[PDB]
């Protein structure tokens, strides 16, 4: 069908039941919920094909499912642990193995809410030498501090997202590796020509889109509470 | 005792060359068989499937597959590996008349042909007026490779290759810092083994 998945990120602290939704519109009998973890492939949770007929897949563990309807297939956490930290897919398939994939749902969750923390986003400029000796213009963008790894960056040059030019790195590094709760660290390079690198009225913006708590969460600390939001950092070209 | 078996979770294609991605199931009567992509940040796409109708399946994009029942092999093909080729690939097969079951994903690199390489290492700095600062070594070829930092209060990142549309250019980066007074990026990628000829700015 159109599949459907709600919602599409979410975090969470361990111990508390979770709920996930695939909804359908085309009606087949046979829908599927699984997970995706780096190294894994796509493991099979549950499975079902009509109404109350449910099926283990091979990690079915701490997970439960209901098929409260033709058109929906309802995946919950029972108790949440750190290890169920996925991308989770539901699927559908008609009878000759025709398969649709939702768009996945990010879910974290961690142990400690008083952990969670944005990032903070710098832009490094253009070296003159690299200038000169190649007449391009490299920027670099450092998010740094934040916690949990559940980001996205972006680089927005006069005011249009760009992908052109652009690495990000693909997983962000742990900033303390001896700790299980260590913030993380992410650097993006975002390359130009040395002439639009050179021109002041060019405009050159990292974006970091940061998933961390609900309005709805409790926030006991002085420091800012660590909402869902955006952090960026900017820099305009320079001729000097 | 259905199963899936994919080769290598990493694999590298020199820009150009043959793409070739391997997969074989265990299954004693022949499945149906599937080739996914994932391309960075999104969702899984099919690419080809086999369904015992063609062994040579041709897929979106120059890609095919042979269905081999002699040697339990599904091999996804395309003729030339392309910057754009880069993203993660699932072989996945039919199991017990009621799923698809995955492997495990190889993740494809695109090594840029990089004909005149100017191996350099960079300092830049902060845009506001802290005196902070990160190095940054690019524009290496093929043949060199970035470490891990032996240094806790240093940090370094794997290489990342960017593709620059506007010259219709390819570069590899890796980006170091540190919070230390000690640090100066001459200093910075120490511990890799670079090419002879880096250029050092002053």
């Amino acid at each position: 069908a159109d599949v459907t998945q709600t919602p599409r990120n979410r975090i969470t602290k361990t111990g508390k039941r979770i709920m996930l939704e695939c909804s359908q519109t085309k009606g087949h009998d046979r829908m599927y919920w699984y997970r995706q973890d780096p190294g894994l492939g796509l493991r099979l949770i549950y499975y079902s094909f009509d109404v109350k007929d449910i099926n283990k897949g091979e990690i079915s563990d701490g997970y439960s499912v209901s098929r409260q309807a033709q058109a929906k297939f309802s995946l919950s956490l029972e108790s949440a642990i750190p290890n169920q930290t996925a991308l989770y897919f539901c699927a559908t398939s008609d009878e000759s193995y025709g398969y649709t994939f939702g768009s996945g749902t990010r879910l974290t969750v961690v142990e400690d809410l008083n952990k969670v923390s944005p990032p903070e986003v710098a832009v490094f400029e253009p070296s003159e030498a690299e200038i000169s000796h190649t007449q391009k213009a490299t920027l670099v963008c450092l998010a740094t501090g934040f916690y949990p790894d559940h980001v996205e960056l972006s680089w927005w040059v006069n005011g249009k997202e760009v992908h052109s030019g652009v690495c990000t790195d693909p997983q962000p590094l742990k900033e303390q590796p001896a700790l299980n709760d260590s913030r993380y660290s992410l650097s993006s390079r975002l390359r130009v020509s040395a002439t639009f690198w050179q021109n002041p009225r060019n405009h050159f913006r990292c974006q970091v889109q940061f998933y961390g708590l609900s309005e709805n969460d409790e926030w006991t600390q002085d420091r800012a509470k660590p909402v869902t939001q955006i952090v960026s950092a900017e820099a305009w070209g320079r001729a000097d | 005792a259905q199963s899936v078996t994919q080769l290598g979770s990493h694999v590298s294609v020199s820009e150009g060359a043959l793409v070739l991605l391997r997969c074989n199931y265990s299954s004693s009567v022949p499945p149906y068989l599937f080739w996914y992509v994932q391309y960075p940040n999104q969702g899984l796409q099919l690419l080809l499937k086999y369904t015992s109708a063609a062994t040579l399946v041709k897929g979106i994009n120059g890609f095919e597959a042979e269905f081999k029942k002699s040697e339990t092999s599904f091999h996804l093909t395309k003729p030339s590996a392309h910057m754009s080729d880069a993203a993660e690939y699932f072989c996945a097969v039919s199991e017990q008349d009621d799923k698809i079951i995955f492997g495990k994903g190889t993740r494809l690199h695109i090594l840029p042909n990089i004909q005149n390489p100017d191996p350099a290492v960079y300092q830049l700095r902060d845009s506001k007026s802290s005196d902070k600062s990160v190095c940054l070594f690019t524009d290496f070829d093929s043949q060199t490779n970035v470490s891990q930092s032996k240094d806790s209060d240093v940090y370094i990142t794997d290489k990342c290759v960017l593709d620059m549309r506007s010259m219709d250019f390819k570069s590899n980066s890796a980006v170091a810092w540190s919070n230390k007074s000690d640090f100066a990026c001459a200093n910075a990628f120490n511990n890799s083994i670079i090419p002879e000829d880096t250029f050092f700015p002053s």
